[PDB]
RNA sequence: GUGAGGGCGCGAGCGAUAACGUCCGCGUCCGAGCGCGGGAACAACCGAGACCGCCAGCUAAGGCCCCCAAGUCUGGGCUAA
RNA sequence: UGUCGGCUCGUCGCAUCCUGGGGCUGAAGAAGGUCCCAAGGGUUGGGCUGUUCGCCCAUUAAAGCGGCACGCGAGCUGGG
RNA sequence: GCUGAAAGCAUCUAAGCGGGAAGCCCGCCCCAAGAUGAGGCCUCCCACGGCGUCAAGCCGGUAAGGACCCGGGAAGACUA
């Protein structure tokens, strides 16, 4: 009768950012947000790592994406569809790019939201130096 | 390549000379081979995409060297009755036909001069900087397609 | 960026040279700076102006401690002028000289639950040739199965007025330091005896 | 009982070498398999015919970067949109 | 699943009527022709007819076209 | 339009740069921390008093403060 895991403890990570490809980074990242790397994994629980990214401003991306890759954002209003090119995002709040890229790869349920909080994104590097900062790659 | 001072970095290249010095960002996947009294460039292949990048860095640097070798500059002919330039301080002010007489800023690295109201040269260390500022002035009043007025280069009239 | 609190007293008219000029009398009464707002520890620049004196009977609130931490006479009302760091004391109508121009904020008169007729200056329907139960009504508000809903923003009858209103580029005609009076070109929100802030414009 | 059939492939007429059009022929699936996997979703397209149970196992189509099981697999090309 | 027109309220497209920008011109200038970019906002009042449409009067920067069950009758009208 | 190769020349382009619209982003006026990703600054109040050992709770008294009620208001359907 399959093993159900008990109360674990958060394992904070610290991913870099500079150089890494937007998409390819996100992929790995989420698979940490979900515990899916840890054998003691279970769907209903939610116990993936506390991922922490730094220098997201230095995310690279292939091709003309800097210009072409537009984000949409529909305010409820008429004509309210407001679009925004990748450039403009990185210009302004940059972590924003990496944030959604990941969000869009997390499951769509409530804990999927719970999982999103687990991710701390930045551009510095330097976070609030809590405790665990186990660098990764 | 005499009295020149070439150098190398990840992507760019320096070129020092009597005139000064300039950054010359160049192809990354290209060789900036420096020799004794000469330089050079070598491409990693023979692709259609490679060829184009070679020659560019080839010329690009050579003009960089030439820039501090002597420095570039260009003419400017002011045709038309009223039209006439006047070097005020460092900057060029020139009348032409607008009720307000246009005044032109003196950009850094460039120095223009009015040897005569019907002449304006533009001396500079950068072939690029030279090029724009040249046209900038011509732009102030293109040649009259129906006469012979306003700025001109050393190229034929429009007629 | 000048700024100063006041109260709308009422309005009449004066004659410039030989041509009459309608004017509202703001009263930019003495305002003691009660706290400065710097990026160092606030994140932004501005100045907490105080306005109108107060009997310590209501100020029972530890506000007394706020006024104390700046040695000021406990006022009744205080709001911030943004990006405006004066000198360490008190602003007057004096910040404004005649000929200057000012933007002015106030709380418009409260028109309560408004008819779309007035709230949005609609046009309703015929006083005559029929229907008679739709005179001051809005008429259609959408279309058939598609879209099948109503736009977030649709002008419909509701609370109108008593909102915040800024009116732009009024000229400061006169300024009587004697009794703290600002003289502007009339059109200023709020009713008499109402509170109102006044500041430099954006002609440039 | 049935004598409304329907879609798809193919072969013709009609049609305009239109139609989720129509009318026959051969086949097929839905009808009655709106049960199961694939195709995002979807009677009839691909896979397959559910007697019930199992916290076993191989595979079908399809698929193996994350949502989402399983290769960011290996080798040789091409494409810069 | 109430059908034309009007009225009220609109909103979206752009194959752009006007204002903005631009190439060409059989563009001297002024004015215009034509194509390209460009919805932000604007796009009048009356006569005739149920009218839509259209003709006409007087103006305009212009008096655009079209989608929204030829938008809109649990909103209105009810001339057809 | 500059500089410029493939492609000895030439080319505004392929590397790169400048110019360029009522348009895009900001700037202007309004809303806005239910921005659950609930922000921030100034000031004020401050222990247990009683069951719960262990644990988060529970109880009557409290503080700064607030509320009810009443007199009203260019606030207002009511409430706020
Ligand atoms: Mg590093
Ligand atoms: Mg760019
Ligand atoms: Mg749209
Ligand atoms: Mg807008
Ligand atoms: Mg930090
Ligand atoms: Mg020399
Ligand atoms: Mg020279
Ligand atoms: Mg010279
Ligand atoms: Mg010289
Ligand atoms: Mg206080
Ligand atoms: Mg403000
Ligand atoms: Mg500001
Ligand atoms: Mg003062
Ligand atoms: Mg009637
Ligand atoms: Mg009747
Ligand atoms: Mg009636
Ligand atoms: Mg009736
Ligand atoms: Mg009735
Ligand atoms: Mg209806
Ligand atoms: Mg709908
Ligand atoms: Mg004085
Ligand atoms: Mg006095
Ligand atoms: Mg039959
Ligand atoms: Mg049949
Ligand atoms: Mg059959
Ligand atoms: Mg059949
Ligand atoms: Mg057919
Ligand atoms: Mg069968
Ligand atoms: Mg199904
Ligand atoms: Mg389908
Ligand atoms: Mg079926
Ligand atoms: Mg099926
Ligand atoms: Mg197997
Ligand atoms: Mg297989
Ligand atoms: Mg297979
Ligand atoms: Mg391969
Ligand atoms: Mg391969
Ligand atoms: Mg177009
Ligand atoms: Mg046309
Ligand atoms: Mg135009
Ligand atoms: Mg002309
Ligand atoms: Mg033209
Ligand atoms: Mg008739
Ligand atoms: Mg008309
Ligand atoms: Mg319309
Ligand atoms: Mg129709
Ligand atoms: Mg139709
Ligand atoms: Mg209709
Ligand atoms: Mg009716
Ligand atoms: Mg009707
Ligand atoms: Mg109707
Ligand atoms: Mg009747
Ligand atoms: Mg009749
Ligand atoms: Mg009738
Ligand atoms: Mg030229
Ligand atoms: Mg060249
Ligand atoms: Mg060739
Ligand atoms: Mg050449
Ligand atoms: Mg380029
Ligand atoms: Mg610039
Ligand atoms: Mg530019
Ligand atoms: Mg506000
Ligand atoms: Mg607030
Ligand atoms: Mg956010
Ligand atoms: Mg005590
Ligand atoms: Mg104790
Ligand atoms: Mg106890
Ligand atoms: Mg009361
Ligand atoms: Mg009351």
């Amino acid at each position: 009768k399959t093993y159900v895991p008990k109360q674990v403890e958060p394992r904070w990570v610290l991913i870099d950012a500079e150089g890494k490809t937007l998409g390819r980074l996100a992929t790995k990242i989420a698979t940490l947000l979900r515990g899916k790397h840890r054998p003691d994994w279970t769907p209903n629980v939610a116990m993936g790592d506390f991922v922490v990214v730094v220098n997201a401003d230095k995310i690279r991306v292939t091709g003309k994406k800097l210009e072409q890759k537009i984000y949409t954002r529909y305010s409820g209003y008429p004509g309210g569809l407001k679009k925004i090119p990748l450039e403009k995002m990185l210009a302004t709040h940059p972590e924003r790019v990496l944030e959604h890229a990941v969000k869009g790869m997390l499951p769509k349920g409530p804990l999927g939201r719970r999982l999103f909080k687990r991710l701390k994104v930045y551009a510095g590097p330097d976070h609030p130096h809590q405790a665990q900062r186990p660098e990764k790659l | 390549p005499k009295g020149v001072s070439v150098e190398v970095a990840p992507g760019r290249v320096k070129v020092k000379g009597p005139k000064g010095e300039l950054e010359v960002p160049v192809s990354p996947e290209m060789r900036v081979v420096v020799e004794e009294g000469v330089v050079r460039v070598e491409r990693p292949s023979d692709e259609r995409r490679h060829k184009s990048l070679h020659g560019l860095t080839r010329t690009l640097i050579a003009n960089a060297v030439k820039g501090v070798s002597e420095g570039y500059s260009k003419e400017l002919l002011i045709k038309g009755i009223g039209y006439r330039a006047r070097l005020v301080g460092r900057a060029l002010e020139l009348t032409v036909g607008f009720s307000h007489p246009v005044v032109v800023e003196p950009p850094e690295g460039i120095t223009f001069e009015v040897p005569e109201p019907t002449r304006v040269r533009v001396s500079g260390i950068d072939k690029q900087k030279v090029g724009q500022v040249a046209a900038n002035i011509r732009a102030i009043r293109k040649p009259s397609a129906y006469h012979e007025k306003g700025i001109y280069y050393a190229g034929e009239p429009v007629r | 960026m000048k700024g100063i609190l006041g109260v709308k007293v009422g309005m009449t008219r004066i004659f410039r040279d030989d041509r009459a000029v309608p004017v509202t009398v703001i009263l930019a009464g003495p305002c003691p700076v009660v706290q400065r707002r710097t990026p160092e520890k606030d994140g932004y620049t501005a100045v907490q102006l105080g306005f109108l004196p107060q009997n310590p009977k209501r100020v029972n609130r530890p506000l007394k401690g706020h006024f104390a931490k700046a040695g000021v006479e406990p006022v009744r009302i205080l709001r911030e002028i943004r990006d405006f760091n004066p000198e360490g004391d008190t602003v007057t109508v004096e910040i404004f000289k005649p000929g200057e121009r000012v933007d002015v904020t106030g709380t418009s008169k409260g028109r309560g639950f408004a008819g779309v007729m007035k709230r949005w200056n609609f046009a309703g329907g015929p006083d005559s040739h029929g229907a008679h139960k739709i005179h001051r009504h809005p008429g259609s508000i959408g279309n058939r199965k598609t879209p099948g809903r109503v736009y977030k923003g649709k002008k419909m009858a509701g609370h109108y007025g008593a909102e915040r209103v800024t009116v732009m580029n009024l000229e400061v005609v006169d300024v009587i330091p004697e009794e703290n009076l600002l003289l502007v070109k009339g059109a200023v929100p709020g009713p008499n005896g109402g509170l109102v802030i006044v500041r430099e414009t954006k002609k440039a």
